[PDB]
RNA sequence: UGUAAGUGUAAAGGCAUAAGGUAGCUUAACUGUAAGACUGACAAGUCGAACAGAUACGAAAGUAGGUCUUAGUGAUCUGGC
RNA sequence: GGGACUGACACCUGCCCGGUGCUAGUAAACGGCUAAGGUAGCCGGGUAAGUUCCGACGAAUGGUGUAACGAUUUGGACGCUGUCUCAACGUGGAGCUCGGUGAAAUUGAAGUAUCGGUGAAGAUGCCGAUUACUUGUGGUUAGACGGAAAGACCCCGUGAACCUUUACUAUAGCUUGGUAUUGAGAUUUGAUUAA
RNA sequence: ACAUUACCGAAGCUUUGGAUCUUAACGAAAGUUAAGAUGGUAGGGGAGCGUUCUGUAAGCCAGAGAAGUUAAGCUGGAAAGUUUGAUGGAGGUAUCAGAAGUGAGAAUGCAGGUAUGAGUAACGAAAAAAUGGGUGAGAUUCCCAUUCGCCGAAAACCUAAGGUUUCCUGGGUAAAGGUCGUCUUCCCAGGGUUAGUCGGCCCCUAAGGCAAAGCUGAAAAGUGUAGUCGAUGGGAAACGGGUU
RNA sequence: CUCUAGUCUGUUUAAAAAGGCAGGGAUGAGCUGUGAAUAGGAGUGAAAGGCUAAACAAACUCGGAGAUAGCUGGUUCUCCC
RNA sequence: GUCUGUAAUAAGCAAAAAAGUUACAAAAUAUUUAUAUAGAAGAAUAAUCUGGAAAGUUUAACCAAAGAAGGUGAUAGUCCUGUAAUUUAAAUGUAAAUAUCUUUUUAAAAUGUUCCUGAGUAGGACGAGGCACGAGAAACCUUGUUUGAAGCUGGGGAGACCACUCUCCAAGGCUAAAUACUAGAAAGCUACCGAUAGAGAAGAGUACCGUGAGGGAAAGGUGAAAAGAACCCCGGGAGGGGAGUGAAAUAGAACUGAAACCGUAGACUUACAAGCAGUCAAAGCCGUAAUUUAUUGCGGUGAUGGCGUGCCUUUUGCAUAAUGAACCUGCGAGUUAUCAUGUCUAGCAAGAUUAAAGCAUAGAAGUGCUGGAGUCGAAGCGAAAGCGAGUCUUAAAAGGGCGAUUU
RNA sequence: GGAGAAGCAAACAUUUAUUGAUCCCAAGAUUACCGAAUGGAGUAAUCCAGCUAGCAAGAUGCUAGCUAUCUAUUAUUUAAAUAAUAGAGGCGAUACCAGGGGAAGUGAACCAUCUAAGUACCCUGAGGAAAAGAAAUCAAAGAGAUUCCCUUAGUAGUGGCGA
């Protein structure tokens, strides 16, 4: 009844250290340093697997923007034409499409300014 | 309080630059006492008599209910008090290739100190019963002396 | 045995117990100075009372077998 | 003119039906009690119709369980009559 | 012989017995100066320029002088000088390089720039802006509210210890009375009880 | 500043996929749907993982490879869990149930190992070393020789107080010597201290201690006479030279 | 031969109280060797709250003792409401 | 029975009972397969496979009053030593029993007169302590200082005291067992420990520290067997490289050998840049699998972009320049015993339950009975007497307080 | 008890053991010196004797045997003095028991009563148990020595009626 067996704490490091892998200095191999910076980067995991959704929808907003520097629309009319015009595509799908194939963007520009 | 050494304060107070303590055998030391450790202690305890009784009952119902498991054999003895006429009558009966445990109605001394060397044998006499060896009790081996006396014991 | 929990004396020789929880107890104030003290007042706390249901938990714990 | 006067004692709230003032009688400046409450951590404190006995005053109905109300006070233990 | 007090020597050492000690008295007692109100005594010069210095409280817990003495304190003069204006040079041990041997305290880490602001209110880590090739060595500490010492000062804890007292409560010791140790005589000082 | 149409913009709202819980309905029940409700310290309630031992277990799995770190991969909502290899060469352990020395990241924690400062400060007094030769695998530091320097009312010599083989011969260099070392007060082996005249012992006493008896105190003892011990003291005897 | 004013080095020093310069005593209240006596609410103190085995406003060791602290610090796996 | 001789009684002798555990003391042997202290006997395996090694795999037995525990080259009932049930005592030690021996009664049932029946003692006064009881009404006992009795026609006690009554007979001295304890000895056990654990100590109060009293560590493991590496090469050696022993020599003074720490080699990135060192995106390079093959994934590196004030503790409030940690690995804190109360689980039920302790079997610190003394409910109220589903406050159920008739 | 033995581990070369070794047990012998240490003394392991016996005993020779003290009992005028035997000295049990001495830290959120507590510890005694033990008792019940348990019971009382 004396309930030793430290096959435990050992455990728990090689889960930490396996994760901790690439890390700078002596992060990625002494205990402490390892937990405190996984610990802080799982938090920043969560948080920025929220902020991905805004970061992409702004990239996409860019990239519209930047097509339609050419014509004469700007793009908060584009969008007022689109919605009016009561087609309900993607900001995701226009801004690939405006890389992919420029014409057909071309095309549903020309089809919002009426 | 009972390890061995001295109750003088290593060092003093202030000054030294040290955690501060009170005597070498402190628990948080090494070779120190320990704290909340185990000391002796009566652990047994009795149930209630009516419990005990009805505990009884149902292991001997849970036992019987299986026709197999459960056997019971006409009076016999062990006259030269030898093992293996003995183990003969087991290996003849048993076929859970485990645990046996052999019931009697009385104190055969005969029986009872030639089966004390079967491998997984246990003898029990009716009035002397362990629950927890009926239990587990794979092959379960009663003499009709026993059962007879099993009945107005705990008929009772 | 070894250990039993000692009743508070001081407190068995002030309070008591009803069948089902109240606790019994002697007013103050009538032990003293007593003419200034209007009749109806006194008649009052010549009678006995019970406390308040705020103390009765911790009477209880002062009194574990009474 | 209509309470600014005066209400033992501080001030406030009240007091014309005067709770102000005077006179006669008188001791309820009672006993056993109490429905129902306010205030309140508790311990405490306060109001109280009404009931029984004994009265006081008044013809009687009724009032009176001190002071117009709100401060004048001290638990428990111990001791004395 | 013991204790207290003063402190070579010289001139002096006064007043007060209420209070508190000691056995009405005692101050060369504690102390004071209504019990008694303190007796004797205790600007000039120096420098061009001097808050320093020199010359014009209190009487046996002592007052005022004093030759000689002092690793004592303070002022001034003479001589002498790197103390200073004012530093420079030289010498010796370290420091510097190499070879051998080889620490310490500190230490959450660090691909640690600054300024203006904000903020547990003095920013290496934030915002804006600016500067900056990478990495060492020899110097100097401005910062990292540097390291070292659970701040020594302040305050708190119904902390601890010591000391004092006309704080409280015990008590050594001292002292008084009674009694046991402890008997026999003589005498009148009485009280009480009756005659 | 006043007007018109907008857009961007949060973990809010809406939609998609999944999970738990409360309520309600359906269903024999299990559960299936609808509604909403789930930031959270103190603190309350509830549900689990993992470790060791015990019964299950004289069971099962292991030398054809147990336990343990160890590389990679995978599963579970979290605690975590188990497959293949390397290493390892001898015991662990399913299910159910019970019992705790039952889970560490810190207490200027304890113990041990190793970084850091850092090849940095020092390497211990400003009496000073230099050359040649010998020994040795190896010489600025050992030995020998010739110069120089230092102490010289000593840094010299002879005896105490103390140390206790540190002394001599021979051999050797793990460590230790603040470096090196053939050397050492280091290590190993062997050897070495001869008393009538020296110093003690001894016969005497100073201070002092013990102390029959006596006396005084709960005990244990405290005082203290006759005595007996107690040297740095007082008392018989030796000097020179040589030898290892 | 015994002492330490003044100054300096030293102060993670060679030394847990020295050394480098200097000064006082130096025939006496002298220095010192070798023995012995005084022990903790006590001793000793040419008298500074000093010393008594490098630390003394009550030595050290052991035991009571794991003394008591309204003070500080620490208190280890997970999820749901 | 002052001397002799008689009615009439003592001192010795037949006859019996006890005694070294109190009761009188001092022993000594025989005798007890009783015991303590050396011992003896002691059951029942062959083959096959893997492997250095079998006890193991597998196929078949045998023994068992012995399948308790160890060692045996990997895991043994049958290999060895032991184990069950039996059993060695010349000598020595400890126990009873029997006689011997020692001692005692060598007698009792029986009425009233006298003697004694415990003396500075019982008690009282004052000052203290022990009794659960602190002067409180304070008994009683011991006891220091003083005082001081009765003599069975008696005295002590019955919680101040008095009376009656009921008990007991002090001031002399012994007494085994039940009970406390284990430094230790032998035989055994463990939901006790396995080298920072366990006694401080697997090597010991040693090394070391202090004048002394005293304080006090750290250090276990080759291999199945040294079978300790002949010989050869480098080197002064050490050590290493070969050759051999061994299943293994990254088993060579040591098993499994991690982390902290120090390295080597290969791949990628980096010397115009202000990064709590991470996360979210992401070109290029390298490794790798698919898709006929250079575009998608598993990967390792990562230019560049966006976001981001380490952690713990303490505070109204901290990145704070408040506190704490050099790192890493071990050790390192709500436990146990009883009582009260609440809940859950199990059982019985107006009842529930035994504690100590005993017996039986076993040797198996069990568990089956025996054991009801005691406790908690079943009636409460009132200070109590006492009364009772009522009780108390009061002349009053007259109103309430505490109850209940619905446990 | 039977074939090895020369300790706790072997090594290196020497013997013993079947003539019964080694070893285990029982008994006996030997049993230096110090130590209760006891002839005196003393810095414990050592110097100084008195007497007797043997060493050629002898000039500080060696060896063996006696002379310490207290108490009880008598050989005497038990005091004094020796003589005679008998019982003790000290250690062990960092256990237990009896007698004597007797705190302090705490709690009472202080403290002075009280508590802790007859606790620790000191000292004097023996035993294997000790102490106590055969009613001038318990106590209002009819019991009958002493001691140790289960209950009575946290009850009866006590307590700056505070703890």
């Amino acid at each position: 009844a004396r309930a030793k067996n430290g096959t435990v704490h050992v455990a728990r490091r090689k889960r930490i250290l396996k994760k901790t892998k690439g890390f700078w200095g002596t992060k990625k191999s002494n205990y402490k340093k390892a937990k405190d910076t996984l610990r802080k980067g799982m938090m920043y995991a969560t948080r920025d697997r929220k902020v991905r959704k805004r970061d992409f929808r702004r990239l996409w907003i860019s990239r519209i923007s930047a097509a339609l520097s050419d014509t004469g629309v700007t793009y908060s009319r584009f969008i007022e034409g689109l919605l009016k015009s009561n087609i309900k595509i993607n900001r995701k799908i226009l801004s690939n499409l405006a890389i992919e194939d420029v014409e057909a963007f071309k095309k549903i520009v020309l089809e919002i300014r009426r | 309080s009972e390890v061995r050494g001295s109750s003088k304060k290593p060092w003093k107070q202030k000054g030294t630059g040290r955690a501060r303590v009170g005597t070498k055998r402190n628990p948080v030391w090494i070779g120190g006492g320990i704290a909340l450790g185990p000391k002796p202690r009566d652990y047994s305890y009795r149930l209630p008599k009516k419990v005990k009784k009805l505990a009884f009952k149902s292991v001997l119902s849970l036992r019987a209910a299986d026709e197999n498991s459960f056997k019971v054999i006409e009076n016999f003895n062990v006259e030269s008090g030898k093992t293996k006429d003995l183990a003969l009558i087991i290996k003849n009966f048993a076929s859970f290739n485990g645990k046996v445990v052999i019931l009697l109605g009385n104190d055969d001394q005969m029986i009872k100190r030639a089966g004390k060397n079967i491998r997984d044998l246990k003898i029990l006499s009716f009035d002397k019963l362990r629950v927890v060896d009926l239990f587990y009790a794979k092959n379960l081996i009663a003499l009709e002396s026993a059962v007879n006396k099993l009945n107005e014991f705990y008929i009772k | 045995m070894a250990n039993k929990m000692k009743t508070r004396k001081s407190a068995k020789k002030r309070y008591s117990f009803t069948v089902n929880g109240k606790v019994k107890y002697k007013k103050q104030n009538l032990r003293h100075i007593l003419t200034k003290k209007s009749s109806k007042r006194k008649r009052n706390l010549r009678k006995s009372g019970n406390l308040s249901c705020f103390e009765v938990k911790r009477i209880k714990t002062l009194l574990p077998y009474g």
